[PDB]
């Protein structure tokens, strides 16, 4: 019931956080590519999260277990390739911040909602029977084909790491042209949402195992998604003041 | 003596204040404390513009109503239809740091200037089919803050080197060399008869020019920062002229002094463009506070806000015909209300 | 502001032969551009439209998959392909460039022509085929529309050409009541849906000629048969 | 929509092609504003890394800049500095050899104009060799212009080039320090002055501003992630 | 030198000073007349139908 509790609060976080992005896209500063990728991978992780909740009572070994499994592996695959297009996004704006004005929508949406249907499609031809089955629509939870999900995502959270460290390098750098393990701590807090770093601690559960699944995967889904919402559509300073200026248009229209 | 010089212009100058008190018969709110007020105006957005790369400096209606030209400080001036949000003419500029547009009335033509001292002309209507330089007009020591067009061939032009010009296309030279400004001139009105015409400076005053014989026929005061915008009254014996010191005033050319003072006290902000409805009763001025404020002409009573607007409100310019306001702003966004 | 057309001559059925107009004094990249050709004898048939950019390319009903248009902007030079030639494709074609934005001036400079021997619609009625003509009085000239042309924008697309003995048609009249560039002021246009009339008044010499009235409310363009002016 | 409107809507398309074109250059280039005085050296610089305004288009390290000098103008300098909000940088030159309070009081109104809250000023000493061959000689005394000057010691974090005296340093980094002082005074962290040391013949300058510009968007986008 | 500004500046206040000037009564009257005989003639006091209006 933990599980349950905590990702409702995550889906109900991301869901306040699209909202917000579709309010106030009309302001210029929430219309740049930061927010593009904020809002794809809120709702990436936004039908990763319902597609799991409802993914938790659906009758194990049937057609629709095995649909929702192919849906939850592509939405979670997507979502994880979401969060390397924002550390992409975060290492060109911060290191080598010239040519980051560019445009790249294309190879953006091209990474994610892209590469992760490839690999699904490769991963639903060479492996049918891993997919649902068992006692539970989480491919094969137990062993044979989780690596299909896992070797990928181990590529975005031992890559958006470093790309954490080498910005926490120079956000340091930067503290010391002045409390820098403050203002490093706070930057940590702010880019472990957007960046696939707190999905290391769930990578000791993907064989067999304690039963510990439900109390430690609920933390990190809340987390993704109640972080993404509290620092980046809250506590921003740019999307707050979005929100003011159409508050005053509106009072005053 | 340059004692007694002073003492004369002194005496002069209380003269004039003395003359002025005793035309202070009434005050326009009195006179227009019977009529019933214009409402609650509400205009919405009808139509965005959007195309301008940087942030959009000035912007000038054509005389069919139809056409709208905007300079934004990215080299580009964009001549858009406004009925049908098309883009007529996208025309590179020579420099990038441009302040003033102005659209002919025959529509031949249009201005741009700036920070490069020069108006550059050109000409819309060619054989060649592009839009070319048709005169690039120079000499004022400054940047040109506003040009207007009294025909096809004169235009004049106020410059941040204290000095309006009535320049010749046709020669290149200018015609009559309007000074007596203190500081510079950020924009000039012109009259409907085109005989006189108003231009605010960066010295609390506003001056009206005979552009035949060119001299300052009148001048007023009683702003207490730099006129960021002035605008001339339908019927062209009285203007409104705005101040970044959240004040704009109605100035009569007969009383010779100012009539309404429209201001309030949730305004700090400093208006940069400053319109008049065709009938007179609105008086449309852009803030600083990325809106505009749509005043009651008569009764110095706010009757809306034109809210919308992301940046500071730049330019905003009624058309001829009365039919639809355009506002230019920072946000790089031209926006048509109704 | 000059468009020489090559590229024409004897042909033999069936054929194929590249026309070429090439284009000197205006902006070729920003100009729309037609091909029109008018039969010996006959009157004007719009061929093909090549828009600004390339993007939208238009082709007569008579012509269509036969005949194909081309532009090279860096070379200011369009071209017409045409491929599986008929005898009844025998004409001078002619090159027309036409601007469109609002108070343009569309079809206002045509070339020279190329003589190419070889050996619904809205249909425009000009019932007057010949009108007598006196210097110094007036005429007026009448043209009629299969369908009303005026569209919901207020527009009446209807075009009045000028054609003098030898010489290409010049544009004299847009929308129905526009008077062209370098026109004399004593010509003038007026009328409604499916009616108009093209007043000339105080004739003189070197107007005498063919006019043509033509609709360009939609595709493909027609024109009218031609009101010949003769002294 | 009849056959000259839809050609119309496409000419406006090609114009919106164009505008795209010309906006992937647009934001791509950084704008920066030459200020300084007369007696101060900017002509030399835009001679180097080679009436109205003036544009120097610079590229260095496959960057584009382009720095505006602004010509032909009288003191109100309020009135056109506010088209100048959305530049990346103000290039802000100084001679270090008089007229020093008076250049020190144009660095003021321009750190605390309220139209350059966000705008970072980099701060350029120029010809500092003029400084460091006049103040080997007695005949010009920087504490007689400036009366807290013996009551200052140089400071720690100095880097002296190799081969200058200690009265040399102390003189530049005193400029310096007054410079910086009026800088942080009255700062939020939303703009910053980078100072360095210029002799108007220095290849490198193209480079400083380069370093810096990359320094000055690189907190800017930090301030977009609120990492800041 | 300064001389001639100050008997410019003499000369100007003394052509603004021989204005003949109407009581603020006056003026305000006449802007109140365009005012209200254009009345029926902004399409911004009255919003003009959708029909008439091109926007
Ligand atoms: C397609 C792969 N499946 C996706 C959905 N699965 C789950 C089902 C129920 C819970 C639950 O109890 O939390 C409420 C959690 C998950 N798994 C996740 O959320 C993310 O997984 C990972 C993320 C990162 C790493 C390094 C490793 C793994 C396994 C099983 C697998």
């Amino acid at each position: 019931s933990i599980s349950y509790v905590g990702c409702s609060l995550s889906v109900l976080c991301l869901v306040a956080t699209l909202v917000t992005f579709a309010v106030l896209s009309s302001v210029s500063t929430i219309r740049n590519q930061r927010y593009h990728i904020h809002a794809n991978l809120s709702f990436a992780v936004l039908v990763a999260q319902v597609l799991l909740l409802i993914s938790f009572r659906l009758e194990p070994g049937t057609t629709p277990c095995q649909v929702m499994a192919v849906l939850l592996h592509y939405f979670f695959l997507s979502a994880f390739a979401w969060m390397l297009v924002e550390g992409l996004h975060l290492y060109s704006m911060v290191i080598k911040v010239f040519g980051s004005e560019d445009s790249k929508h294309r190879y953006y949406y091209g990474m994610g909602w892209g590469f992760p249907l490839l690999i699904c499609i490769i991963s639903l031809s060479f492996a049918m029977d891993s997919y649902g089955t068992s006692n539970n629509c989480w491919l094969s939870l137990a062993s044979g084909a989780i690596w299909a999900f896992v070797a990928p995502a181990l590529f975005v959270i031992v890559v958006n790491i470093g790309i954490l460290i080498a910005v926490t390098r120079v956000i340091s750098q930067i503290s010391a042209d002045n409390s820098a393990f403050k203002l490093t701590a706070k930057a940590v807090a702010v880019l472990l949402p957007i960046l696939g770093t707190s999905w290391v601690f769930g990578v000791l559960a993907v064989n067999g195992c304690a039963v510990v699944f439900q109390y430690m995967f609920a933390t990190l889904n809340s987390l993704q998604g109640l972080f993404i919402f509290l620092f980046h559509c809250l506590l921003n300073s740019e999307v707050r003041a979005a929100f003011k200026h159409k508050t005053k248009v509106w009072s005053l229209t | 003596e340059l004692d007694q010089l002073r003492q004369e212009a002194e005496q002069l100058k209380n003269q004039i204040r003395d003359a002025r008190k005793a035309c202070a018969d009434a005050t326009l709110s009195q006179i227009t404390n019977n009529i019933d007020p214009v409402g609650r105006i509400q205009m919405r957005t009808r139509r965005t513009l959007r195309g301008h790369l940087a942030k959009i400096y000035a912007m000038h209606w054509g005389t069919d109503s139809r056409l709208l030209v905007s300079a934004s400080q990215d080299g580009k001036l964009i001549i858009w239809d406004s009925y049908t949000t098309n883009k007529v003419h996208a025309i590179p500029l020579r420099s990038s740091w441009v302040m003033t547009c102005a659209y002919a009335p025959s529509g031949n033509y249009v201005a741009c200037g700036g920070l490069d001292n020069i108006c550059s002309i050109y000409n819309l209507k060619t054989r060649e089919g592009n839009v070319r330089v048709s005169r690039e007009l120079a000499g004022h020591t400054g940047y040109l803050s506003c040009c207007r067009f009294l025909d096809d061939n004169q235009i004049v032009t106020s410059s941040g080197d204290t000095t309006c010009a009535l320049w010749d296309i046709e020669t290149g030279q200018q015609t009559t060399t309007f000074t007596g400004h203190t500081g510079d001139v950020m924009s000039l009105s012109l009259a409907p008869d085109t005989r006189l015409f108003v231009s605010g400076a960066c010295d609390a005053s506003a001056k009206l020019w005979d552009v035949r014989e060119g001299m300052c026929r009148q001048t007023f005061t009683g702003h207490e920062s730099d006129i960021n915008a002035i605008c001339f009254f339908p019927n062209g014996n009285a203007f409104a002229t705005g101040s970044d010191d959240a004040t704009c005033r109605l100035f009569d050319l007969r009383a010779d002094q100012e009539l309404m003072t429209y201001s309030h006290d949730n305004i700090i902000c400093g208006i940069t463009s400053v319109s008049f409805s065709k009938s007179g009763r609105l008086l449309l001025a852009g803030y600083d506070d990325f809106n505009c404020n749509v005043w009651d002409a008569l009764k110095a009573d706010r009757a809306g806000v034109l809210a919308g607007h992301d940046n500071r409100v730049s330019c905003l310019g009624v058309t001829d015909d009365g039919m639809a306001v355009a506002t230019g702003s920072w946000d790089s966004f031209l926006k048509i209300w109704n | 502001v000059q468009l020489v057309e090559s590229g024409g001559g004897l042909v033999q059925p069936g054929g194929s032969r590249k026309l070429s107009c090439s284009a000197s004094g205006f902006a070729f990249s920003s100009f729309g551009m037609h091909w029109v050709r008018q039969a010996p004898e006959k009157g004007l048939e719009w061929v093909a439209y090549i828009s600004s950019g390339s993007g939208t390319i238009y082709y007569a009903d008579t012509v269509k998959g036969r005949f194909t248009i081309s532009r090279d902007d860096p070379k200011n030079t369009l071209f017409l392909q045409m491929t599986s030639l008929r005898s009844e494709d025998t004409a001078m074609y002619y090159c027309v460039r036409s601007i469109y934005y609002y108070g343009s001036s569309p079809f206002d400079f045509w070339g020279q022509g190329t003589t190419l021997t070889v050996s619904s619609d809205i249909v425009m009625t000009q019932a007057t085929s010949s009108v007598p003509v006196t210097p110094g009085e007036s005429v007026s000239i009448s043209c009629r529309s299969s369908k009303s042309l005026l569209h919901s924008n207020g527009n009446t697309y209807l075009y009045w050409f000028l054609q003098r003995p030898g010489q290409s048609p010049q544009l004299l009249i847009y929308r129905m009541s526009n008077l062209a560039s370098g026109v004399p002021d004593r010509f003038s246009g007026s009328g409604s849906g499916t009616a108009f009339t093209l007043t000339i008044s105080r004739l003189e010499a070197e107007d005498v000629g063919v006019y043509y009235c033509m609709q360009h409310l939609e595709y493909p363009l027609t024109f009218g048969a031609g009101t010949k002016l003769e002294l | 929509l009849s056959a000259e409107d839809k050609a119309a809507v496409e000419r406006s398309k090609m114009i919106e092609k164009q505008l795209q074109k010309d906006k992937q250059v647009y934001r791509a280039t950084h704008r920066l504003l030459l200020l300084g005085a007369d007696n101060s050296g900017k002509s030399t610089i835009v001679k180097q890394m080679r009436s109205g305004i003036f544009e120097t288009k610079f590229q260095v390290d496959k960057v584009n800049f382009h720095m505006f000098d602004v010509g032909a103008q009288r003191d109100e300098r309020r009135k056109w500095i506010q088209c100048f909000n959305d530049v990346t940088a103000i290039i802000f030159v100084v001679d270090s050899s008089n007229r020093l309070q008076e250049a020190l009081n144009d660095f003021k109104s321009i750190w605390n104009n309220r139209w350059l809250r966000t705008i970072s000023v980099i701060l350029f000493l120029n010809k500092q060799d003029l400084l460091a061959e006049k103040v080997l000689a007695g005949k010009s005394k920087i504490e007689d212009y400036f009366p807290e000057f013996a009551r200052y010691t140089t400071p720690e974090d100095a880097t002296p080039e190799p081969g200058e005296d200690p009265r040399v340093t102390r003189a530049k980094y005193f400029i310096r320090d007054e410079f910086l002082r009026i800088s942080t005074a009255s700062g939020d962290g939303r703009h910053y002055c980078y100072p360095h040391f210029t002799c108007s013949v220095d290849t490198e300058n193209a480079r400083r501003i380069f370093n810096d510009c990359r320094d000055i968007i690189q907190r800017m986008h930090l301030r977009q992630y609120e990492l800041l | 030198a300064s001389i001639a500004q100050a008997r410019k500046l003499v000369e100007q206040l003394k052509m603004e000073a021989n204005i003949d000037r109407i009581k603020v009564s006056k003026a305000a009257a006449d802007l109140m007349a365009y005012c209200e005989a254009h009345a029926k003639e902004d399409p911004l006091l009255t919003p003009v139908p959708a029909s008439e209006n091109p926007f």
